[PDB]
């Protein structure tokens, strides 16, 4: 095993995917090297919710899942196991058996327009609540009340996707947070990811 | 302490093929691609080609496309372009990069550049 | 394709002057995708600035670069004569483009 895991193209990119649809990543054979995790680049706590990133050079897994959004910083305390709130419920959903880490960091030099952000979107009104690590992108109309729209989308009909909204100019807090989450599973499987 | 390394000047007759090599040492020759580009006299650079490593896509540029075809040896690390179709004044030279702009495992746009250069060779 | 636009055709400035070139895009490039590249007289080009105004090799106290959204420049301060180099600008958004480029000159 000579590879070597590429997380220096989740934390290094341009383009992270929505709230409301993002992107899973999954890592195969390779050695990964945690030095530059914590080493160098602290922004914010490595929020290690399970083990600890000091001890994260010897263990290994079998594979490894990022996934990557860009977030309110209010909201950032919503992404945690045990916790429910407006993106914990229709957005994004994190088992209590959760196992690995959550990474954010201050986006604003690199999601920031004069007018501002409007290609975020996330979903407000839903049926249910969603179940762990699914996705749920459609385009619909919300039928509230006792009317039954046919794609009208006018009174009492809200479309549940709402553009987002940034600003350069506003102060900290609504400044986009971008979050990367990596997710492990320790089980008796052929390990295929492990560090030096 | 990263090296790079190439062949020397070579001349070549319109109608023939050139091959060209570029060695590469001090990082694993792994985790990045090789981009490889043109640079003639009197003006800037080109695009000619993205390899990749861990697989054998490519990201030929549409201006020589279907003409440029290179291959990779991870045996000896190696980058080797089997140019063909030569014409008269397309004498330039010739540059292999280690790239950070292009993910070698995934493909999705990377932020930053070409960090390390080789000495380039002469046709 | 994506074409850039310079216009510091000569710089015509004694070292330890103020330096300022110009990357003007075309219709949009994105804040997070650029470069810049020294090129000496007889050598290779080597990576100096990866995005806005990040470091990458050395910089010691002289390049910076600033801009947003369309519009993007370097800047350099205190120039010691030796580097008198030529400049070129890269762009990442659509496939890739290196720009024309800039010559600097020795103001004798
Ligand atoms: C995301 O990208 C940044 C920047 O990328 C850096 O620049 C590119 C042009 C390429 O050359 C990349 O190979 C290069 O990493 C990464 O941050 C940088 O990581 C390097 C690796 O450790 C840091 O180098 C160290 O710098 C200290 C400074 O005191 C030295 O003492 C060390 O000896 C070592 O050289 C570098 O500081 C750091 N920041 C920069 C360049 O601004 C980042 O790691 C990457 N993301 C991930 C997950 O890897």
């Amino acid at each position: 095993i000579t590879n070597l895991c590429p997380f220096h193209e989740v934390f290094n990119a341009t383009r992270f995917a929505s709230v409301y649809a993002w992107n899973r990543k999954r890592i195969s054979n390779c050695v990964a090297d945690y030095s530059v995790l914590y080493n160098f680049a602290p922004f914010f706590a490595f929020k290690c919710y399970g083990v600890s990133p000091t001890k994260l050079n010897d263990l290994c897994f079998t594979n490894v899942y990022a996934d990557s959004f860009v977030i309110r910083g209010n909201e950032v305390s919503q992404i945690a196991p045990g916790q429910t709130g407006n993106i914990a419920d229709y957005n994004y959903k994190l088992p209590d058996d959760f196992t690995g880490c959550v990474i954010a960091w201050n986006s604003n030099k690199l999601d920031s327009k004069v007018s501002g952000n409007y290609n975020y979107l996330y979903r407000l009104f839903r049926k249910s609540k969603l179940k762990p690590f699914e996705r749920d992108i459609s385009t619909e109309i919300y039928q509230a009340g006792n009317k039954p729209c046919n794609g009208v989308a006018g009174f009492n009909c809200y479309f549940p996707l709402q553009s987002y909204g940034f600003r350069p100019t506003y102060g900290v807090g609504h400044q986009p947070y971008r979050v990367v989450v990596l997710s492990f599973e320790l089980l008796h499987a052929p390990a295929t990811v492990c560090g030096p | 302490q990263v090296q790079l390394v190439q062949s020397g000047a070579e001349v070549k007759k319109p109608g023939a093929s050139v091959k060209v090599s570029c060695k590469a040492s001090g990082y694993p020759f792994t985790s990045y691609g090789i981009s490889w580009v043109r640079q003639a006299p009197g003006q800037g650079l080109e695009w000619m080609g993205w390899i990749s490593t861990y697989n054998g896509n490519t990201n030929y540029a549409q201006k020589f496309q279907g003409r440029v075809t290179m291959t990779t040896d991870t045996s000896t690390t190696t980058g080797y372009m089997e140019l063909r179709r030569l014409r008269s004044d397309d004498t330039a030279v010739y540059y292999c990069a280690r790239d950070y702009t292009r993910g070698a495992w995934f493909g999705e746009s990377l932020i930053g550049g070409f960090d390390n250069w080789g000495q380039g060779t002469l046709v | 394709e994506i074409v850039l636009t310079q216009s510091p055709g000569t710089l015509s400035l004694s070292p330890g002057e103020r330096a300022t070139l110009s990357c003007r895009a075309s219709q949009t490039v994105s804040s997070t995708s650029l470069a810049w590249y020294q090129q000496k007289p007889g050598q290779a080009p080597r990576l100096l600035i990866y995005g806005a105004s990040s470091r990458a090799t050395g910089i010691p106290d002289r390049f910076s670069g600033s801009g947003s959204g369309t519009d993007f420049t370097l800047t350099i301060s205190r120039l010691e004569p030796e580097d008198f180099a030529v400049y070129y600008c890269q762009q990442h958004d659509t496939s890739l483009t290196f720009g024309g480029g800039t010559k600097v000159e020795i103001k004798r």
